[PDB]
Protein backbone atom coordinates (compact mmCIF):
# COMPACT_ATOMS: atom_id res chain seq x y z
CA UNK A 1 0.00 0.00 0.00
CA UNK A 2 2.01 2.86 -1.08
CA UNK A 3 2.77 5.58 0.59
CA UNK A 4 4.86 8.55 0.60
CA UNK A 5 5.19 11.53 3.18
CA UNK A 6 7.38 15.05 2.65
CA UNK A 7 8.52 16.66 6.15
CA UNK A 8 11.06 19.79 6.80
CA UNK A 9 9.02 22.10 5.18
CA UNK A 10 8.42 25.81 6.71
CA UNK A 11 10.08 29.80 6.14
CA UNK A 12 13.43 30.02 5.64
CA UNK A 13 15.38 33.16 4.93
CA UNK A 14 16.61 33.91 1.66
CA UNK A 15 19.89 32.58 1.05
CA UNK A 16 20.08 30.02 3.70
CA UNK A 17 19.74 26.26 3.79
CA UNK A 18 16.78 23.59 4.41
CA UNK A 19 16.69 19.71 3.95
CA UNK A 20 13.49 18.28 3.14
CA UNK A 21 12.51 14.19 3.76
CA UNK A 22 10.48 12.19 1.62
CA UNK A 23 9.43 9.08 3.85
CA UNK A 24 8.65 6.30 1.70
CA UNK A 25 6.32 2.75 3.04
CA UNK A 26 4.39 -0.07 0.97
CA UNK A 27 6.82 -0.84 -1.78
CA UNK A 28 10.55 -2.10 -1.67
CA UNK A 29 11.56 1.33 -2.05
CA UNK A 30 15.21 0.38 -3.40
CA UNK A 31 14.32 -0.96 -6.88
CA UNK A 32 12.75 2.58 -7.70
CA UNK A 33 14.12 5.60 -8.99
CA UNK A 34 12.78 8.57 -6.99
CA UNK A 35 12.09 12.31 -8.10
CA UNK A 36 11.24 15.91 -6.68
CA UNK A 37 8.52 18.76 -8.43
CA UNK A 38 7.39 21.87 -6.83
CA UNK A 39 4.49 23.97 -7.47
CA UNK A 40 4.84 27.50 -6.89
CA UNK A 41 1.98 29.69 -5.98
CA UNK A 42 -0.07 30.40 -9.31
CA UNK A 43 2.11 28.26 -11.44
CA UNK A 44 2.64 25.02 -13.17
CA UNK A 45 4.53 21.92 -11.88
CA UNK A 46 7.97 22.47 -12.41
CA UNK A 47 10.18 18.71 -12.33
CA UNK A 48 13.25 19.43 -9.78
CA UNK A 49 15.50 16.12 -10.07
CA UNK A 50 15.67 12.66 -10.32
CA UNK A 51 17.62 9.97 -8.76
CA UNK A 52 18.07 5.88 -9.53
CA UNK A 53 18.54 3.20 -7.34
CA UNK A 54 21.60 3.23 -6.39
CA UNK A 55 22.55 6.84 -6.69
CA UNK A 56 24.83 6.43 -9.60
CA UNK A 57 22.67 8.95 -11.82
CA UNK A 58 21.06 11.90 -10.60
CA UNK A 59 19.84 14.63 -12.67
CA UNK A 60 18.25 18.35 -12.48
CA UNK A 61 16.68 20.79 -14.25
CA UNK A 62 19.87 23.29 -15.09
CA UNK A 63 18.57 26.50 -13.41
CA UNK A 64 18.22 24.29 -9.95
CA UNK A 65 21.51 22.21 -10.54
CA UNK A 66 24.01 24.32 -8.40
CA UNK A 67 21.16 24.94 -5.56
CA UNK A 68 19.76 21.45 -5.01
CA UNK A 69 21.21 17.92 -4.15
CA UNK A 70 19.10 14.73 -4.45
CA UNK A 71 20.18 12.25 -2.22
CA UNK A 72 18.64 9.02 -1.07
CA UNK A 73 19.16 6.17 1.52
CA UNK A 74 17.66 3.03 0.83
CA UNK A 75 18.34 1.42 4.26
CA UNK A 76 16.37 4.01 5.88
CA UNK A 77 13.23 4.73 3.23
CA UNK A 78 14.07 8.15 2.88
CA UNK A 79 14.65 10.41 0.20
CA UNK A 80 16.49 13.54 0.52
CA UNK A 81 16.10 17.28 -0.60
CA UNK A 82 18.81 19.67 0.14
CA UNK A 83 17.89 23.30 -0.56
CA UNK A 84 20.59 25.95 -0.56
CA UNK A 85 21.13 29.49 -1.47
CA UNK A 86 16.99 29.83 -1.53
CA UNK A 87 15.32 32.40 -3.14
CA UNK A 88 11.63 33.92 -3.43
CA UNK A 89 11.42 31.79 -6.42
CA UNK A 90 12.09 28.81 -4.57
CA UNK A 91 8.37 29.55 -2.41
CA UNK A 92 6.91 26.64 -3.54
CA UNK A 93 4.79 22.94 -2.20
CA UNK A 94 7.25 20.67 -2.84
CA UNK A 95 6.49 16.71 -3.62
CA UNK A 96 8.60 13.49 -4.08
CA UNK A 97 7.13 11.28 -6.38
CA UNK A 98 8.00 7.39 -7.42
CA UNK A 99 8.77 6.69 -10.88
CA UNK A 100 6.39 3.46 -12.00
CA UNK A 101 8.84 0.36 -13.08
CA UNK A 102 11.07 0.75 -16.03
CA UNK A 103 9.06 4.06 -17.13
CA UNK A 104 10.89 7.33 -16.68
CA UNK A 105 6.54 8.50 -15.67
CA UNK A 106 5.78 9.51 -12.11
CA UNK A 107 2.91 6.87 -10.52
CA UNK A 108 2.76 7.79 -7.40
CA UNK A 109 3.16 11.82 -5.61
CA UNK A 110 3.40 12.90 -1.69
CA UNK A 111 0.69 15.19 -0.36
CA UNK A 112 3.81 17.76 -0.44
CA UNK A 113 5.49 20.12 1.79
CA UNK A 114 5.51 23.62 2.12
CA UNK A 115 8.49 26.37 2.06
CA UNK A 116 8.39 29.97 2.13
CA UNK A 117 11.77 31.40 1.58
CA UNK A 118 11.18 35.39 2.87
CA UNK A 119 12.81 37.62 5.29
CA UNK A 120 9.47 38.44 7.08
CA UNK A 121 8.75 37.86 10.54
CA UNK A 122 6.99 35.20 12.17
CA UNK A 123 3.57 36.08 13.71
CA UNK A 124 0.95 33.96 15.60
CA UNK A 125 -2.61 34.45 14.53
CA UNK A 126 -5.73 35.93 16.34
CA UNK A 127 -8.70 33.98 16.31
CA UNK A 128 -12.30 35.54 16.06
CA UNK A 129 -15.41 33.90 16.23
CA UNK A 130 -18.30 35.72 13.95
CA UNK A 131 -21.87 34.98 14.61
CA UNK A 132 -24.74 37.12 13.17
CA UNK A 133 -26.59 39.58 14.88
CA UNK A 134 -30.47 40.77 14.84
CA UNK A 135 -31.21 37.34 14.63
CA UNK A 136 -29.93 37.21 10.79
CA UNK A 137 -30.82 33.66 8.97
CA UNK A 138 -31.12 32.11 5.76
CA UNK A 139 -34.28 30.67 5.54
CA UNK A 140 -33.95 27.70 7.90
CA UNK A 141 -30.27 27.83 8.24
CA UNK A 142 -27.94 29.96 10.29
CA UNK A 143 -24.10 30.42 9.00
CA UNK A 144 -21.10 31.76 11.30
CA UNK A 145 -18.24 31.98 10.61
CA UNK A 146 -14.41 32.59 11.61
CA UNK A 147 -11.83 34.93 10.99
CA UNK A 148 -8.03 34.36 11.08
CA UNK A 149 -6.00 37.26 11.13
CA UNK A 150 -2.17 38.66 11.38
CA UNK A 151 -0.21 35.65 10.81
CA UNK A 152 2.86 34.54 9.10
CA UNK A 153 3.95 32.04 7.24
CA UNK A 154 1.37 30.12 5.65
CA UNK A 155 -0.40 27.31 6.73
CA UNK A 156 -2.66 27.86 9.36
CA UNK A 157 -4.96 24.86 9.75
CA UNK A 158 -8.94 25.41 10.42
CA UNK A 159 -11.30 22.87 11.22
CA UNK A 160 -14.89 22.58 12.63
CA UNK A 161 -15.78 21.25 15.61
CA UNK A 162 -12.08 18.97 15.21
CA UNK A 163 -13.21 18.07 12.42
CA UNK A 164 -16.80 16.49 12.87
CA UNK A 165 -18.34 19.34 11.18
CA UNK A 166 -17.30 19.28 7.68
CA UNK A 167 -20.43 19.85 5.33
CA UNK A 168 -21.62 23.05 5.09
CA UNK A 169 -18.03 24.49 5.46
CA UNK A 170 -16.24 26.67 3.42
CA UNK A 171 -12.84 27.87 4.09
CA UNK A 172 -11.37 30.11 2.15
CA UNK A 173 -7.65 30.66 1.12
CA UNK A 174 -5.05 32.80 2.61
CA UNK A 175 -4.64 36.36 1.24
CA UNK A 176 -1.12 38.07 1.66
CA UNK A 177 -1.16 41.90 2.76
CA UNK A 178 2.02 44.01 4.53
CA UNK A 179 3.43 40.48 4.93
CA UNK A 180 0.75 39.14 6.95
CA UNK A 181 -1.96 36.60 6.27
CA UNK A 182 -5.76 36.64 6.73
CA UNK A 183 -8.25 33.66 6.09
CA UNK A 184 -11.64 33.13 7.07
CA UNK A 185 -13.75 30.04 7.10
CA UNK A 186 -17.61 30.01 6.59
CA UNK A 187 -20.17 26.65 8.41
CA UNK A 188 -23.81 26.52 7.67
CA UNK A 189 -25.91 24.64 9.89
CA UNK A 190 -29.91 24.17 10.50
CA UNK A 191 -31.15 26.46 12.75
CA UNK A 192 -32.66 23.92 15.12
CA UNK A 193 -28.45 22.75 15.38
CA UNK A 194 -27.06 25.84 16.84
CA UNK A 195 -26.73 26.99 19.45
CA UNK A 196 -28.16 23.44 21.34
CA UNK A 197 -25.47 21.86 19.64
CA UNK A 198 -22.20 23.71 20.12
CA UNK A 199 -20.12 24.83 17.15
CA UNK A 200 -16.12 25.49 17.69
CA UNK A 201 -13.56 26.62 15.54
CA UNK A 202 -10.01 25.10 15.69
CA UNK A 203 -6.67 26.71 14.51
CA UNK A 204 -3.72 25.60 14.34
CA UNK A 205 -0.20 27.40 13.18
CA UNK A 206 2.51 25.43 13.95
CA UNK A 207 5.10 27.79 13.09
CA UNK A 208 4.02 30.07 15.68
CA UNK A 209 2.84 26.69 17.97
CA UNK A 210 -0.51 28.50 18.17
CA UNK A 211 -3.51 26.06 18.41
CA UNK A 212 -6.61 27.83 19.43
CA UNK A 213 -10.12 26.64 19.98
CA UNK A 214 -12.88 29.45 19.28
CA UNK A 215 -16.62 28.57 20.33
CA UNK A 216 -19.05 30.39 18.49
CA UNK A 217 -21.62 31.98 20.91
CA UNK A 218 -24.72 34.21 20.12
CA UNK A 219 -24.97 37.54 20.11
CA UNK A 220 -28.69 38.05 18.75
CA UNK A 221 -31.38 36.05 19.02
CA UNK A 222 -32.12 32.30 18.47
CA UNK B 1 15.50 21.47 -22.54
CA UNK B 2 12.60 20.49 -24.50
CA UNK B 3 9.28 22.83 -24.21
CA UNK B 4 6.14 21.37 -23.81
CA UNK B 5 3.29 23.33 -24.99
CA UNK B 6 0.22 22.76 -23.46
CA UNK B 7 -3.06 24.22 -24.88
CA UNK B 8 -5.73 25.36 -24.34
CA UNK B 9 -4.99 26.82 -20.83
CA UNK B 10 -8.71 26.85 -19.78
CA UNK B 11 -11.58 24.68 -20.52
CA UNK B 12 -15.39 25.43 -19.40
CA UNK B 13 -17.45 22.61 -20.66
CA UNK B 14 -20.76 20.58 -19.36
CA UNK B 15 -21.20 17.60 -18.17
CA UNK B 16 -21.24 14.63 -20.41
CA UNK B 17 -19.37 16.42 -23.28
CA UNK B 18 -15.90 15.35 -24.77
CA UNK B 19 -13.00 17.93 -24.50
CA UNK B 20 -8.96 17.40 -26.26
CA UNK B 21 -6.20 19.43 -24.92
CA UNK B 22 -3.11 19.19 -26.66
CA UNK B 23 0.63 18.98 -25.67
CA UNK B 24 3.24 20.52 -28.69
CA UNK B 25 6.97 19.37 -27.87
CA UNK B 26 9.71 21.71 -29.26
CA UNK B 27 11.76 18.33 -30.44
CA UNK B 28 10.31 15.02 -30.77
CA UNK B 29 9.67 12.87 -27.88
CA UNK B 30 9.03 9.31 -29.21
CA UNK B 31 6.09 7.74 -27.53
CA UNK B 32 7.41 9.52 -23.93
CA UNK B 33 4.82 11.48 -22.84
CA UNK B 34 2.70 11.12 -19.27
CA UNK B 35 -0.50 13.13 -18.55
CA UNK B 36 -1.20 14.19 -14.97
CA UNK B 37 -4.94 15.02 -13.15
CA UNK B 38 -4.34 17.29 -10.40
CA UNK B 39 -7.66 17.65 -8.44
CA UNK B 40 -8.34 20.83 -6.03
CA UNK B 41 -6.52 20.13 -2.55
CA UNK B 42 -5.07 16.95 -3.29
CA UNK B 43 -1.63 15.43 -5.36
CA UNK B 44 -1.46 14.82 -8.83
CA UNK B 45 -2.31 11.50 -10.33
CA UNK B 46 -1.07 9.71 -13.17
CA UNK B 47 -3.52 8.91 -16.15
CA UNK B 48 -1.68 8.29 -19.14
CA UNK B 49 1.80 6.91 -20.36
CA UNK B 50 4.04 5.82 -22.73
CA UNK B 51 1.76 8.60 -24.79
CA UNK B 52 -1.49 6.25 -24.97
CA UNK B 53 -1.84 3.83 -22.53
CA UNK B 54 -4.24 4.49 -19.28
CA UNK B 55 -1.95 3.52 -15.96
CA UNK B 56 -3.21 0.69 -13.15
CA UNK B 57 -6.82 1.42 -12.61
CA UNK B 58 -7.70 4.77 -14.59
CA UNK B 59 -11.35 4.53 -16.00
CA UNK B 60 -12.12 4.25 -19.97
CA UNK B 61 -13.11 7.56 -20.86
CA UNK B 62 -9.75 8.75 -20.55
CA UNK B 63 -7.46 8.08 -23.23
CA UNK B 64 -4.21 9.76 -24.86
CA UNK B 65 -3.12 9.74 -28.73
CA UNK B 66 0.25 11.20 -30.28
CA UNK B 67 3.92 10.37 -31.49
CA UNK B 68 6.76 12.89 -31.79
CA UNK B 69 5.95 16.25 -31.29
CA UNK B 70 1.96 16.15 -31.35
CA UNK B 71 -0.32 14.60 -28.32
CA UNK B 72 -3.40 14.92 -27.39
CA UNK B 73 -5.59 14.23 -24.11
CA UNK B 74 -9.19 13.51 -24.00
CA UNK B 75 -12.20 12.95 -21.96
CA UNK B 76 -14.59 11.11 -24.00
CA UNK B 77 -17.74 12.28 -21.35
CA UNK B 78 -16.53 14.51 -18.81
CA UNK B 79 -17.95 13.99 -15.23
CA UNK B 80 -18.63 16.99 -12.31
CA UNK B 81 -15.72 14.73 -10.39
CA UNK B 82 -13.32 15.41 -13.68
CA UNK B 83 -13.04 18.74 -12.25
CA UNK B 84 -9.02 19.29 -11.92
CA UNK B 85 -5.70 20.95 -13.63
CA UNK B 86 -4.48 18.30 -16.04
CA UNK B 87 -1.00 18.36 -16.97
CA UNK B 88 1.45 16.48 -19.91
CA UNK B 89 5.29 15.85 -19.19
CA UNK B 90 7.86 14.75 -21.39
CA UNK B 91 10.01 11.82 -20.13
CA UNK B 92 12.62 10.92 -23.46
CA UNK B 93 14.99 13.53 -22.03
CA UNK B 94 16.36 15.73 -19.15
CA UNK B 95 14.71 17.67 -17.68
CA UNK B 96 11.54 15.66 -18.15
CA UNK B 97 9.54 18.86 -18.40
CA UNK B 98 5.81 19.56 -17.84
CA UNK B 99 3.01 21.34 -19.76
CA UNK B 100 1.72 24.42 -18.75
CA UNK B 101 -1.77 22.86 -17.59
CA UNK B 102 -4.84 23.66 -18.44
CA UNK B 103 -8.04 24.05 -15.78
CA UNK B 104 -11.15 22.49 -16.21
CA UNK B 105 -14.46 23.97 -15.02
CA UNK B 106 -17.90 22.74 -15.09
CA UNK B 107 -20.67 24.48 -16.82
CA UNK B 108 -24.30 24.31 -14.40
CA UNK B 109 -27.35 25.90 -13.67
CA UNK B 110 -27.54 29.45 -12.68
CA UNK B 111 -27.19 29.92 -8.31
CA UNK B 112 -27.89 33.67 -6.51
CA UNK B 113 -24.83 33.49 -3.79
CA UNK B 114 -25.87 33.37 0.01
CA UNK B 115 -24.92 36.38 1.41
CA UNK B 116 -24.60 36.74 5.32
CA UNK B 117 -23.05 39.82 6.80
CA UNK B 118 -20.84 39.50 10.44
CA UNK B 119 -20.00 42.71 12.56
CA UNK B 120 -16.24 42.48 14.15
CA UNK B 121 -15.80 40.75 17.15
CA UNK B 122 -15.45 42.23 20.11
CA UNK B 123 -12.14 40.50 20.76
CA UNK B 124 -10.81 42.06 17.93
CA UNK B 125 -12.59 45.62 19.07
CA UNK B 126 -10.79 44.96 22.26
CA UNK B 127 -7.19 45.18 20.64
CA UNK B 128 -8.19 48.15 18.58
CA UNK B 129 -9.49 46.70 15.00
CA UNK B 130 -12.47 46.39 13.62
CA UNK B 131 -13.21 43.45 10.43
CA UNK B 132 -16.73 43.36 8.81
CA UNK B 133 -17.00 39.95 7.21
CA UNK B 134 -19.11 39.24 4.12
CA UNK B 135 -19.69 35.56 2.98
CA UNK B 136 -20.93 35.10 -0.68
CA UNK B 137 -21.50 31.10 -0.86
CA UNK B 138 -22.60 28.61 -3.18
CA UNK B 139 -23.14 30.61 -6.56
CA UNK B 140 -22.95 30.20 -10.09
CA UNK B 141 -21.49 31.65 -12.57
CA UNK B 142 -18.45 32.93 -10.76
CA UNK B 143 -18.03 36.44 -12.09
CA UNK B 144 -19.34 38.55 -9.01
CA UNK B 145 -19.10 42.06 -7.80
CA UNK B 146 -19.21 42.85 -3.62
CA UNK B 147 -19.31 46.50 -2.70
CA UNK B 148 -18.98 47.44 0.91
CA UNK B 149 -21.02 50.91 2.07
CA UNK B 150 -20.21 53.00 4.91
CA UNK B 151 -23.27 55.01 6.16
CA UNK B 152 -24.56 54.71 2.48
CA UNK B 153 -20.51 55.62 0.61
CA UNK B 154 -19.10 53.10 -0.98
CA UNK B 155 -15.53 51.89 0.80
CA UNK B 156 -12.67 50.32 -1.03
CA UNK B 157 -9.45 50.95 1.12
CA UNK B 158 -9.07 47.88 3.55
CA UNK B 159 -10.80 45.37 1.44
CA UNK B 160 -9.45 41.78 1.34
CA UNK B 161 -11.10 39.70 -0.67
CA UNK B 162 -10.79 34.97 -0.83
CA UNK B 163 -12.39 32.83 -3.56
CA UNK B 164 -12.75 28.73 -3.20
CA UNK B 165 -11.80 26.98 -6.36
CA UNK B 166 -14.75 26.13 -7.56
CA UNK B 167 -16.24 22.85 -5.79
CA UNK B 168 -16.70 19.46 -7.38
CA UNK B 169 -19.32 18.23 -5.65
CA UNK B 170 -22.08 21.03 -6.47
CA UNK B 171 -20.20 22.65 -9.21
CA UNK B 172 -20.37 26.43 -7.48
CA UNK B 173 -18.25 28.75 -6.04
CA UNK B 174 -17.77 30.97 -2.86
CA UNK B 175 -15.78 34.24 -1.78
CA UNK B 176 -15.61 35.77 1.26
CA UNK B 177 -14.52 39.37 1.54
CA UNK B 178 -13.46 41.44 4.22
CA UNK B 179 -13.53 45.37 5.42
CA UNK B 180 -10.70 46.13 8.21
CA UNK B 181 -10.70 49.67 9.86
CA UNK B 182 -9.46 50.42 13.17
CA UNK B 183 -12.22 50.69 16.00
CA UNK B 184 -11.81 54.20 16.00
CA UNK B 185 -12.84 54.75 12.11
CA UNK B 186 -15.54 51.93 12.64
CA UNK B 187 -17.66 53.82 15.70
CA UNK B 188 -17.59 56.73 13.42
CA UNK B 189 -20.07 55.28 11.43
CA UNK B 190 -23.04 53.18 12.40
CA UNK B 191 -24.11 51.28 9.12
CA UNK B 192 -22.25 48.81 7.32
CA UNK B 193 -23.61 47.07 3.77
CA UNK B 194 -21.99 44.38 1.53
CA UNK B 195 -23.78 44.46 -1.74
CA UNK B 196 -23.80 41.31 -4.61
CA UNK B 197 -23.85 42.02 -8.02
CA UNK B 198 -24.38 39.01 -9.79
CA UNK B 199 -25.72 37.62 -13.27
CA UNK B 200 -28.72 35.88 -11.58
CA UNK B 201 -30.39 38.84 -10.38
CA UNK B 202 -31.38 42.26 -11.70
CA UNK B 203 -31.08 44.03 -8.14
CA UNK B 204 -28.08 43.26 -6.27
CA UNK B 205 -27.95 41.35 -3.08
CA UNK B 206 -27.89 43.82 0.13
CA UNK B 207 -27.13 42.77 3.72
CA UNK B 208 -26.72 45.05 6.36
CA UNK B 209 -26.40 46.08 9.76
CA UNK B 210 -26.67 48.72 12.02
CA UNK B 211 -23.95 49.30 15.08
CA UNK B 212 -26.65 50.50 17.49
CA UNK B 213 -29.93 49.07 15.89
CA UNK B 214 -31.65 46.25 15.21
C1 LIG C 1 21.42 18.77 4.91
O1 LIG C 1 21.97 17.48 4.79
C2 LIG C 1 23.37 17.46 4.50
C3 LIG C 1 23.76 16.02 4.31
O2 LIG C 1 23.61 15.30 5.53
C4 LIG C 1 23.31 13.92 5.24
O3 LIG C 1 22.09 13.79 4.59
C5 LIG C 1 20.94 14.27 5.37
C6 LIG C 1 19.70 14.12 4.50
C7 LIG C 1 20.84 13.56 6.72
O4 LIG C 1 20.53 12.18 6.53
C8 LIG C 1 22.17 13.69 7.45
O5 LIG C 1 22.12 12.91 8.64
C9 LIG C 1 23.32 13.19 6.57
O6 LIG C 1 24.54 13.35 7.27
C10 LIG C 1 24.15 18.12 5.64
O7 LIG C 1 25.50 18.21 5.21
C11 LIG C 1 26.46 17.94 6.25
O8 LIG C 1 26.59 19.06 7.11
C12 LIG C 1 27.58 18.93 8.13
C13 LIG C 1 27.55 20.22 8.92
O9 LIG C 1 26.33 20.36 9.63
C14 LIG C 1 28.96 18.66 7.52
O10 LIG C 1 29.84 18.33 8.59
C15 LIG C 1 31.05 19.09 8.51
O11 LIG C 1 31.99 18.45 7.69
C16 LIG C 1 33.24 19.14 7.58
C17 LIG C 1 34.07 18.41 6.56
O12 LIG C 1 33.30 18.40 5.39
C18 LIG C 1 34.08 18.02 4.25
O13 LIG C 1 34.29 16.65 4.24
C19 LIG C 1 33.07 15.86 4.24
C20 LIG C 1 33.47 14.41 4.32
O14 LIG C 1 34.18 14.10 3.13
C21 LIG C 1 32.25 16.20 2.98
O15 LIG C 1 31.00 15.53 3.06
C22 LIG C 1 32.02 17.73 2.90
O16 LIG C 1 31.32 18.05 1.70
C23 LIG C 1 33.34 18.49 3.00
O17 LIG C 1 34.06 18.17 1.81
C24 LIG C 1 34.88 19.29 1.44
O18 LIG C 1 34.14 20.38 0.88
C25 LIG C 1 34.94 21.53 0.55
C26 LIG C 1 33.99 22.58 0.04
O19 LIG C 1 32.68 22.05 -0.17
C27 LIG C 1 36.01 21.15 -0.46
O20 LIG C 1 36.85 22.28 -0.70
C28 LIG C 1 36.84 19.98 0.06
O21 LIG C 1 37.76 19.56 -0.94
C29 LIG C 1 35.93 18.82 0.44
N1 LIG C 1 36.70 17.71 0.98
C30 LIG C 1 36.41 16.43 0.73
C31 LIG C 1 37.30 15.41 1.37
O22 LIG C 1 35.46 16.11 0.02
C32 LIG C 1 33.89 19.20 8.96
O23 LIG C 1 35.09 19.92 8.87
C33 LIG C 1 32.94 19.91 9.93
O24 LIG C 1 33.53 19.92 11.21
C34 LIG C 1 33.62 21.26 11.74
O25 LIG C 1 32.36 21.85 11.96
C35 LIG C 1 31.56 21.31 13.06
C36 LIG C 1 30.31 22.14 13.18
O26 LIG C 1 29.47 21.86 12.05
C37 LIG C 1 32.38 21.31 14.35
O27 LIG C 1 31.62 20.68 15.39
C38 LIG C 1 33.70 20.57 14.13
O28 LIG C 1 34.45 20.56 15.34
C39 LIG C 1 34.47 21.24 13.01
O29 LIG C 1 34.66 22.57 13.49
C40 LIG C 1 35.82 23.13 12.86
O30 LIG C 1 36.97 22.97 13.66
C41 LIG C 1 38.17 23.43 13.03
C42 LIG C 1 39.31 23.10 13.97
O31 LIG C 1 39.69 21.73 13.86
C43 LIG C 1 38.07 24.92 12.72
O32 LIG C 1 39.21 25.26 11.93
C44 LIG C 1 39.80 26.52 12.32
O33 LIG C 1 39.04 27.64 11.83
C45 LIG C 1 39.65 28.95 11.99
C46 LIG C 1 38.67 29.93 11.33
O34 LIG C 1 37.38 29.86 11.91
C47 LIG C 1 41.07 29.01 11.41
O35 LIG C 1 41.01 28.89 9.99
C48 LIG C 1 41.91 27.87 12.00
O36 LIG C 1 43.19 27.92 11.37
C49 LIG C 1 41.22 26.54 11.73
O37 LIG C 1 42.05 25.51 12.26
C50 LIG C 1 36.81 25.23 11.93
O38 LIG C 1 36.62 26.64 11.83
C51 LIG C 1 35.58 24.61 12.59
N2 LIG C 1 34.40 24.81 11.77
C52 LIG C 1 33.19 25.10 12.27
C53 LIG C 1 32.09 25.27 11.26
O39 LIG C 1 32.99 25.20 13.47
C54 LIG C 1 31.56 19.24 9.93
O40 LIG C 1 31.72 17.94 10.52
C55 LIG C 1 28.90 17.49 6.54
O41 LIG C 1 30.13 17.40 5.84
C56 LIG C 1 27.77 17.69 5.53
N3 LIG C 1 27.68 16.54 4.64
C57 LIG C 1 27.48 16.66 3.33
C58 LIG C 1 27.42 15.38 2.55
O42 LIG C 1 27.34 17.75 2.79
C59 LIG C 1 23.61 19.52 5.90
O43 LIG C 1 24.18 20.03 7.10
C60 LIG C 1 22.08 19.50 6.08
N4 LIG C 1 21.57 20.85 6.19
C61 LIG C 1 20.53 21.19 6.96
C62 LIG C 1 20.13 22.63 6.94
O44 LIG C 1 19.93 20.36 7.65
CL1 LIG D 1 9.26 21.25 -15.68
Amino acid sequence: NVNLLESGGGLVQPGGSLNLSCAASGFDFSRYWMSWARQAPGKGQEWIGEINPGSSTIKYTPSLKDKFIISRDNAKNTLYLQMSKVSSEDTALYYCARYGSYVYAMDYWGPGTSVTVSSAKTTAPSVYPLAPVCGDTTGSSVTLGCLVKGYFPEPVTLTWNSGSLSSGVHTFPAVLQSDLYTLSSSVTVTSSTWPSQSITCNVAHPASSTKVDKKIEPRGPT
Amino acid sequence: SIVMTQTPKFLLVSAGDRITITCKASQSVRNDVAWYQQKPGQSPKLLIYFASNRYTGVPDRFTGSGSGTDFTFTISTVQAEDLAVYFCQQGYTSPRTFGGGTKLEIKRADAAPTVSIFPPSSEQLTSGGASVVCFLNNFYPKDINVKWKIDGSERQNGVLNSWTDQDSKDSTYSMSSTLTLTKDEYERHNSYTCEATHKTSTSPIVKSFNRNEC
